[PDB]
């Protein structure tokens, strides 16, 4: 395999990709050798990783918490775009999976029915999925799907790109020191390192690892990993959901970070830890049925303290206060519970995320085509034609009838044919 | 079930003979000193640290030889601004409507006891307690600085029309402001100008803050201008207490009217379009509960709004 | 949903304190 | 054993609002005419 | 499974689909195997 010496960057006007060498790109990516540097160096610390029993080789890039996002997110698509040519396919959904990493210990029954609705949900949107890094917990079971996902595909395979904090990772030390290009560095899972002891998964296609000169402490990348996905989000024009399945205090730091950034998320209530806690205050905070009028704070409180162990009240409150700044928005959450609600519902739960947005309106109803859900797009329309707002409905009406022809939906077809969309109005999405 | 319940707590639940059995569980542990301290660090000003106390040698009737404030003025209260008092605080009478520049200030402190006036220089004493630190700080006027909080409220309502129930009372919102000095939310309101009253005040920095309508966006609607005088026509004073704001001195101390406007069908409240401006960042509706986490003391203001309307907290 | 409206007017609606802001 | 934090929050909750309802004579089969038992009766009412 | 006790559960769900087997019971026998009862970690009831 030959190294490349030159990249394809996308332009920031999005009209277009200008080629460039891989030293000049590479320079805006800081790494800090010390806690107290601040202004850093150049990392040098980006290639190729090889895993044993993988035939493909993941990408890996330490950065600095205050690099841009849309400086890695130009990296991701001009490594898509070199590998694949320009015209790789583009999500239409940015899934973000979080959770707990070593406390998620879940009954084997709502495991598979977890994994149906993400290995579907997947498979229909053609979802990047972005989870933690490393090969431990919901990272490695959300691997596992994406491992499974990884065979049926032919050409494109949707990346499962992995954000960790450095410095936890055990072949960290054997990664940044060397030559800049490193094709195809062995990671070694079993390796003996007495500092760090938590590998990378296997099963994910790229890595970050954001780096902010710490040895042995996580949380760093929560920030930086919900701005990634947001920014993704804007770039794409694709919604982008959280989802949250059980969960320690980074899991409410990331729902925090999420919320913060206008990202929806998905909360799995019944899976218990984090999850409940959230879930809880939602169902407080927002729900209006008869069985959550005993709920109280002090409850919550009670639940907070029997799960994070803040061991002072100070951590306690901005725990609670944390929890409940996650919930104010109740759009942003959708709770879906694993035990009494159906097994095909989760699905549901995702669009009614991504309906929950305040723009993509041609998106949204792509989404909706791509999920099988004809009443939601009939709703939305009826709502939509009820509330004046023609010019949008009549821009992004083609482009639906478009996609509803590409992708073998005739129910939809017909559907968006009666809501005033010329049938000789068409336009293709490049140029001839 | 819904019903089921309602009817029921509408039919179980509607200092003589009261008796405490909390000393059996605890001990020695009860309600001790409960007196508010503020911060070491006073806010914005370049790091001048307070002296410190305890909380059990706060109130003035408590004897502390080994007291030594330290004297502060902020830079751009002593710029002399049109809010701001004259450094030297005599000929200034308080405990009465006093006319500075043909304008009225109210100068009035609700402490029963009163505002004492120091001999040696002339100016005014808290009453409230000591805070550590003696001068005008951030504050701009000698005394009592009066503020205007506006409670815009209304009953927290579900997409079908029902209002939202927790512990068999009705759940409120409230409009809040996120501040542009300390990013912690807050009732909307502010300092009291010259020669206005409340009525002006709490309504001008409800539509300067939670709005941003002062010279900020647009021009309202004759139904919008409407809808807000409708809904600010009907407003009740529900408490007049002592702020535990953190820039109170011992010679400035902040004392809040806080004035409630509820909005019972929920009309009126539906049609403010909530944007941050002015001293605010962004402006949203929140559920009024015991655990918020409010600027100064907006979480007893927000307990008093609770106690006459008889909502959840 | 008709008498849901007729309970919860029942309980929420069941000089001295009162200002008038609309001066502002 | 000795009560968790929210236990003795809660008992706490449920012993601060009581109401003595009755202060009466024991019929006490244990009463004498030099001594008897007389109650006071406290009422903690769990409303919720 | 929604209030814990996953020691109970594992250690009597062997013995119950056992019984299941036994009585020719099949809608107990894919009820209870669903519920993580391992096919291969079964134990007779007697000692051989
Ligand atoms: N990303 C991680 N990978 C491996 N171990 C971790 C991670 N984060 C924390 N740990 C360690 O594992 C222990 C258990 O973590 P959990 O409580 O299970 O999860 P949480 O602490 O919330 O962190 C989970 C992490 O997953 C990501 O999706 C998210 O960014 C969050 O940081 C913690 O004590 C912590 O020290
Ligand atoms: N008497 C005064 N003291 C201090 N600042 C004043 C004064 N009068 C006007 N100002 C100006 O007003 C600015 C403060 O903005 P406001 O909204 O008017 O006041 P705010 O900061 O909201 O403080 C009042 C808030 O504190 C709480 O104790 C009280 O409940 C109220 O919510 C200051 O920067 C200053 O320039
Ligand atoms: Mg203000
Ligand atoms: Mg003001
Ligand atoms: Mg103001």
């Amino acid at each position: 395999s030959v190294a490349a010496k030159t990249l394809l960057i996308e332009n920031e006007d999005g009209k277009g990709s200008t080629r460039m060498e891989v030293q000049d790109f590479m320079k805006r990516f800081h790494m800090h050798a010390s806690e107290d540097d601040k202004t850093g160096s150049p990392s040098t610390a980006w290639g190729t990783l090889r895993f044993p029993t993988k035939e493909a080789t993941a990408p890996y890039l330490r950065l600095s918490v205050n690099d841009d996002p849309e400086d890695a997110l130009l990296f991701v698509k001009a490594m898509l775009a070199q590998k694949y040519g320009e015209t790789y396919d583009r999500p239409s959904l940015i899934l973000s999976v979080t959770g707990g990493a070593r406390n998620f210990t879940l009954p084997p029954r709502l495991e598979t029915a977890i994994a149906k609705g993400l290995r579907l949900a997947a498979q229909r949107t053609n979802a990047w999925v972005v989870t933690g890094g490393t090969n431990t917990g919901v990272m490695k079971l959300t691997g596992q799907i994406m491992e499974a996902l990884s065979k049926t595909q032919s050409h494109f395979i949707p990346p499962t790109i992995g954000i960790a904090t450095y410095g936890v990772i055990i072949g960290g030390d054997d990664m940044t020191r060397g030559e800049p290009p490193k094709i195809g560095l062995e990671y070694e899972m079993h390796k003996k390192d007495p500092p760090k002891t938590t590998p990378l998964d296997d099963n994910h296609n790229l890595f970050l690892l954001v780096d902010d000169g710490s040895t042995n402490k996580f949380g760093k990348e929560i920030k930086f990993r919900a701005a990634f996905e947001n920014a993704a989000g804007q770039a794409f024009a694709a919604p982008v959901v959280t989802i949250v399945v059980q969960g320690g205090p980074g899991t409410l730091g990331t729902a925090l970070q999420a919320v913060r950034q206008g990202t929806p998320i998905v909360v799995v209530d019944g899976s218990g830890l984090a999850a409940d806690v959230l879930a809880y205050a939602y169902n407080f905070m927002h729900n209006p049925l008869t069985r959550f009028k005993s709920y109280t704070i002090d409850d919550l409180r009670q639940k907070v303290a029997q799960t994070f162990n803040p061991k002072s009240s100070q951590q306690l409150t901005n725990l609670l206060d944390s929890a409940l700044e996650c919930v104010q928005d109740p759009n942003l959450v959708v709770v879906y519970s694993l035990q009494e609600s159906g097994i095909d519902e989760f699905d549901d739960c995702i669009l009614k995320a991504i309906f929950s947005s305040q723009g993509k309106l041609g998106n949204k109803l792509k989404q909706a085509m791509y999920f099988d859900q004809l009443d939601v797009a009939k709703r939305a329309l009826s709502e939509a034609s009820k509330n004046g707002q023609h010019n949008e409905i009549a821009a992004c009406i083609n482009d639906n009838l478009m996609a509803a022809m590409m992708h073998n939906k005739p129910h939809f077809v017909e559907l968006y044919l009666g809501f005033d969309a010329k049938i000789y109005e068409l336009k293709p999405s490049e140029e001839v | 079930i819904s019903f089921r319940f309602s009817l029921d707590q509408q039919a179980t639940k509607i200092p003589i003979n009261r008796l405490n059995s909390a000393v059996a569980v605890h001990g020695h542990t009860a309600e001790a000193a409960e007196w508010y301290v503020p911060p070491e660090e006073y806010p914005k000003s370049g790091g001048v640290k307070r002296y410190l106390i305890d909380a059990s040698m706060v109130p003035l009737s408590i004897m502390c030889p080994s007291y030594d404030p330290v004297e502060y003025t902020h830079p751009s209260v002593a710029a002399q601004p049109v809010w701001a008092d004259p450094a030297d605080p005599r000929k200034i009478k308080f405990n009465v409507k006093d006319e500075v520049n043909g304008k009225v200030v109210d100068r009035t402190s609700c402490h029963p006891s009163g505002i004492s006036i120091d001999s040696n220089t002339g100016r005014p004493i808290n009453p409230w307690g000591r805070t550590g630190m003696t001068g005008r700080g951030l504050l701009g006027k000698w005394g009592v600085n009066q503020a205007a909080d506006t409670v815009v409220t209304r009953w927290k309502r579900s997409p079908d029309g029902s209002i939202l129930e927790r512990d068999g009372k009705k759940v409120l919102e409230f409009v809040a402001i996120q501040r542009q000095d300390n990013k912690m939310w807050a009732i909307p309101g502010g300092f009291v100008d010259n020669g206005e009253d409340v009525a002006l005040t709490s309504g001008r920095e409800f539509m300067e803050e939670a709005l941003g309508m002062g010279t900020s966006a647009d021009l309202m609607s004759a139904e919008s201008k409407d809808s807000l005088a409708a809904l600010f026509s009907s407003g009740t004073i529900v408490a007049r207490i002592y702020c535990e704001d953190p820039r109170n001195t011992d010679n400035a101390w902040v004392e809040t009217t806080c004035v409630n406007f509820h909005d019972e069908s929920g009309r009126h409240a539906a049609r403010l379009k909530l944007q941050g401006g002015d001293d605010a960042e962004h402006a949203r509706w929140m559920m009024v509960h015991g655990g918020l986490n409010l600027f100064a003391s907006h979480r007893t203001l927000l307990q008093h709004v609770t106690s006459a309307l008889n909502a959840y907290f």
